[PDB]
RNA sequence: GACCAGGCG
DNA sequence: GTAATGAACTACTTCCC
DNA sequence: GGGAAGTAGTTACGCCTGGTCATTAC
């Protein structure tokens, strides 16, 4: 279940390593994270439900929100291609 | 840090985690990294094995 | 809430709308529903217990344990309500100084503290968090006072107090809070040090917050006022006013307790027994409230507790008023027994000379300090020759 | 507020108690040199007190010995008690201005 | 204006101008180089945002665009 | 240049 | 070193059971 | 349908004095 956060587009590198890093501190079960620099100032989180994003994304100051509604994966394969 | 050509694996050291070569390119731009490839269904269909960082178009 | 048998009634007239149609629960769900609509299920129960936690009556406190006390404080005002539509009580004056505290330095101060303190912490906690982060554990437990002492940047409390000072801009919305001050003579400086400000829009007229009041009497002065739109909205404090400071309220709340009030929780209120109130909140009740005031205002008098608690009843309501908190405005006036003023002319002598000063004076109980509340009960005399019993 | 959380995963702070210093200014070179309120009306400047705050770190929930530091300035009023010009004589004041 | 201590100061309509076309090509480069519908439905809905402001700022329904200073801004 | 506060008829 | 945004009034219009 | 009920729009004219602004994390 893909979910996109916001996040300002001058650190987005650095925001996937503190994600990365965070994610061990609580073990919060999350799968993976995408960032690619093609796309700026978004991310992509897979996580099972919103409960678990939000909470992982507390405590960020450049991350601004989530927003609603799931990213369908269809839309996204040219990407990680 | 760096990135492996073949195994497009992110190296933050001169040797590639889980290969004993020491190759990069230092080309990277794309960042993907995964933390469980036994839950993650993109690490499936991308058919990686091993957790951690890695490149697509190096 | 009451036991009055009309109040009986026209409960038992109130209750069919819920009395036989939801449980405790049933009522949790429907206020998730208000307030979370559309959203999730989950979502909506936890939306709610926060919301009923931390919104509704937040003196009595957040935790949820004091629901039983904010449901008896909510009934009381659904009583006092319910008694207003029958006549048993005329309503309240807002213009009645009673009903109005001052605010001065001490709390707008203690709120910018509040603000800034509050924005230093957080900064703290993201710089020591981003530190451990980055360097690593081994830094940080290397040298831990080292590293809690470079993680500050003091510059956060003391910008965001002094720009605030200066502007005058208070955090709240709040405008005009710090002035500059007069300094044409001697007067305009004084005068300009004793003033009292009014949070009302000037341009609207207000027709009964502009008017003068009977209990300004001792505490404003009548005639000095500004003469265009900020006529009535600002005003001057009289010479003879003196503001309270505060006491803390524990103790005074023990020691009331220990002179026969029973608890609220062990004993329900009924028509027969007086209420007793502490700064607003109701404590117990009392089968004899006029005695009760003149044991606590003769203690007063013989110096047992501190003299800024004033105590009044309403025999209409039966009930009984103390207060001790800070913001009040009062006045001093001479004790009068028995149709005999208790100052005497070897007291004038003894101020004259030096040995005897006003706060022996306030301590031996000639002289005494009434609030608003306290005047209620008063009937004083205007010269020396016109006393009588 | 009664403490720092932070997300370390061993590491805690508690608040102690707070203090308020003498009126001071500290000059751009380092120094820090007594303050009276004609000298900070001359020179534009603030009179301020400086204020500390005692800091306990808890290590895997063991408290450690505390630790001071400086949080910040706090402007203080005229003639207080805690200001420079309280108590003093009629000369005294006119000594100073 | 050019102020005596060397900064700029500047008209509320250059800011608001700036921010339209900050994020109006942000929204291109993100609509040419390709993005899930969810990005770019977004992104659209942040420059009528700044549009509806930059023309009235007044509008019923919306929060009025906040200066540095916290006053509100002052549009068409 | 815009805000805030206080005055004058 | 710089790129980055975080109280009264009165007359209409919309309901509405 | 004709009763809520919820928007939506206004609220005298000059003049004088002084004070503050007009980002920041790395
Ligand atoms: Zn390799």
């Amino acid at each position: 279940k893909i979910f996109a956060v916001r996040v300002t587009h001058g650190q987005e590198e650095t925001t996937a390593k503190l994600i990365y890093s965070k994610v061990r501190t609580y073990n919060l079960p999350i799968y993976a994270i995408l960032a690619p620099s093609r796309v700026k100032g978004y991310i992509f989180v897979e996580a099972p439900n919103k409960g678990v994003v939000d909470e992982a994304i507390r405590g960020i100051r450049h991350a601004r929100g989530v927003l609603p509604g799931e990213v369908p994966f269809k839309e996204i394969e040219h990407f990680l291609e | 840090e760096k990135a492996c050509r073949h195994c497009h694996y992110i190296t933050s050291e001169d040797r590639c985690p889980v290969c004993g070569s020491r190759d990069l390119s230092e080309e990277w731009f794309d960042l993907v990294i995964i933390v469980d490839v036994e839950n993650s269904e993109i690490a499936k269909k991308i058919g990686a094995k091993v957790p951690g960082k890695y490149a697509i178009r190096v | 809430v009451g036991n009055d048998p009309e109040v009986q009634q026209i409960m038992f007239d109130n209750l069919e709308d819920a009395s036989d149609i939801t449980t405790q629960q049933e009522a949790l769900e429907f206020i998730g529903k208000l307030v979370a609509p559309g959203q999730a299920r989950e979502y909506r129960l936890k939306r709610a217990e926060y919301v009923i936690d931390n919104n509704l009556l937040p003196h009595m406190g957040v935790s949820p344990e004091d629901r039983i006390k904010k449901a008896y404080y909510l009934g009381m005002m659904a009583l006092k309500v319910i008694e207003l539509s029958l006549g048993r009580r005329p309503e309240d004056d807002k213009d009645h100084y009673a009903n109005k505290r001052l605010r001065l330095a001490g709390d707008l101060l203690k709120d910018l503290f509040r603000v800034a303190f509050s924005q230093l912490v957080k900064d703290i906690q993201y710089q020591m968090t981003k530190t451990y982060q980055r360097k690593g554990d081994k830094y940080t437990f290397g040298n831990i006072h080292r590293f809690i002492r470079n993680s500050i940047r003091p510059d956060v409390l003391t910008e965001r107090i002094e720009h605030a000072l200066a502007t005058g801009a208070w955090p709240g919305g709040r405008t005009g809070v710090s002035q500059l001050l007069d300094r044409t003579n001697y007067m305009s400086t004084l005068s300009h040090l004793r003033r009292v400000t009014s949070p009302l829009d000037r341009e609207q007229p207000h027709f009964e917050a502009r008017d003068l009041h009977g209990t300004h009497w001792g505490r404003i002065c009548p005639t000095e006022t500004p003469e265009g739109p900020n006529c009535g909205l600002v005003k001057n404090l009289a010479l003879m006013a003196q503001i309270t400071t505060a006491v803390p309220e524990e103790e005074i709340r023990e020691y009331l307790m220990s002179l026969g009030i029973v608890p609220i929780e062990v004993r329900r209120p009924d028509p027969t027994l007086w209420r007793v109130y502490l700064n607003g909140v109701l404590i117990g009740t009392i089968e004899d409230g006029k005695a009760l005031v003149q044991r606590i205002r003769q203690d007063r008098r013989s110096g047992k507790i501190s003299d800024v608690i004033n105590v009044a009843y309403y025999e209409d309501v039966k009930e009984v008023y103390v207060n001790s908190d800070d913001g009040r405005v009062r006045r001093p006036l001479i004790i009068v027994e028995n149709g005999v003023p208790k100052l005497t002319k070897e007291h004038v002598q003894a101020v004259k000379e030096g040995r005897l000063k006003w706060s022996d004076l306030i301590k031996m109980g000639i002289i005494e300090y009434l609030d608003a509340e306290e005047e209620e009960n008063a009937y004083v005399a205007m010269w020396p020759w016109e006393v009588t019993e | 507020f009664g403490g720092i959380k932070p997300d370390i995963p061993d590491f805690e702070v508690k608040f102690g108690k707070i203090r308020v210093g003498e009126p001071e200014f500290q000059e751009p070179h380092g120094q820090r040199k007594p303050l009276y309120p004609m000298d900070a009306r001359i020179r534009n400047l603030t009179y301020a007190a400086p204020l500390y705050l005692e800091m306990i770190p808890v290590i895997k929930g063991v408290e450690q010995d505390p630790v001071e530091v400086r949080i910040g300035e706090l402007p203080i009023m005229l003639k207080s008690k805690v200001c420079r010009l309280y108590g003093l004589s009629d000369e005294e004041l006119i000594k100073l201005g | 204006i050019t102020l005596e201590t060397g900064i700029r100061a500047e008209d509320d309509l250059t800011h608001k101008l700036v921010d339209i076309i900050r994020i109006n090509n942000r929204l291109k480069q993100n609509i040419e180089a390709g993005a899930p519908q969810l990005i770019i439905e977004d992104l659209w809905d942040l420059l009528q945002y700044h549009v509806t402001t930059y023309i009235n700022n007044e509008a019923p329904g919306v929060p009025p665009a906040k200066h540095k200073s916290g006053r509100p801004l002052k549009t068409l």
